[PDB]
């Protein structure tokens, strides 16, 4: 279909909770090579998050049950792995290279972080983790630089990078310092929040806080 | 996992 | 593979919430030709109800966007086409089930409980086709249900969950498919009233199933009245 | 749909 049509179909897929369709549409818009709009970036991300999410949740179930169980877990793991490699390849070939605006660079580097992190969950492992850490750290640097503590993308990033430290690097204290600094800095500057971003920024500040409560209790 | 990352 | 293996895989799929996988395991099991056990029958049923269910829910969403985009050329055309793509997958699922029923399940059902379960299922899947068709699919749904209804009235007590569940779906068929709320309410009321008249027949095994269905029956009656 | 048929 055409870009506009694909975007429109991704939105309908989204409403119909047909995330594999949604992702196919957004992968197609991404493959034409024009830079993604903010709306298109969010559609891409929501689609793949749900597509990969189904597989992570299934994998968790079956890995926890686990030879039949192992083969199934292996099966779910390969789909999971292909979806991440898909996203990582789009990011490497189109999105990161073509970003240019800092918000998008942060967004896509955060996403590379995430998808290597999902690969790390089922993982070769040391390189995946390093790839994850590398992406998040560069996203995190640009975000501190170009971004202000209440920006939802920066808060989002702190949130997942804190999870990465906690879950993948098995470092609760770094996860907590990251979350707490992120939260503290945002709440110190709430007057910097726009009408557009306040609900997203406060929801994400609460997620940081819920995490910190769990990790320090 | 009781801790959360960014929801879609 | 061996049926126990395919059943094991279906159950793993079920816990993974991988219903298309679960249904493919149960479809292979059914195509082995031996009458399904209670456990096997239920897995097949869950699997397919979840597979067709996802497409009915997407269909309703896209169908409702198609209606709401009247006066919006492009949006409506996109909605319509996506609705038609969903509708085909939905009919393919229903058609797969209906051919499993006709070829395997109904023909091997050895006891009245099983025959009623499968004829109900046949009414259900024709009724899911009717939801996106209304055409002579309606008659297939009705006849399946009617025949199931007749057998359960003779072979099962009023509190048997299969019989109640059949009453529930046949009342929904009348309400939604035949647009006959008075017939739907009478069917549901009768089934509900006959079951609460015999609450001492509720068994340990079926208690929760039967009472949940009685409440769905009464909740429907509440809404339809 | 407000009314229900038999849940899976």
């Amino acid at each position: 279909m055409d870009k506009n049509e694909l975007v429109q179909k991704a939105k309908l897929a989204e409403q119909a909770e047909r995330y594999d369709d949604m992702a196919a549409c957004m992968k197609s818009v991404t493959e034409q090579g024009a830079e993604l709009s903010n709306e298109e970036r969010n559609l891409l991300s929501v689609a793949y998050k749900n597509v990969v999410g189904a597989r992570r949740s299934s994998w968790r179930v079956v890995s926890s049950i686990e030879q039949m169980a192992r083969e199934y877990r292996e099966k779910i793991e390969t789909e999971l792995r292909d979806i991440c490699n898909d996203v990582l390849s789009l990011l490497e070939k189109f999105l990161i290279p073509n970003a240019s605006q800092a918000e998008s660079k942060v967004f896509y580097l955060k996403m590379k972080g995430d998808y290597y992190r999902y690969l790390a969950e089922v993982a070769d492992k040391k390189g995946i983790v390093d790839q994850s850490q590398q992406a998040y750290q560069e996203a995190f640097e640009i975000s501190k630089k170009e971004m202000q503590p209440t920006h939802p993308i920066r808060l989002g990033l702190a949130l997942n990078f804190s999870v990465f430290y906690y879950e993948i690097l098995n470092s609760p204290e770094k996860a907590c310092s990251l979350a707490k600094t992120a939260f503290d800095e945002a709440i110190a500057e709430l007057d910097t929040l726009s009408e557009e971003s306040y609900k997203d920024s406060t929801l994400i500040m609460q997620l940081l806080r819920d995490n910190l409560t769990l990790w320090t209790s | 996992r009781l801790y959360h990352s960014l929801p879609a």
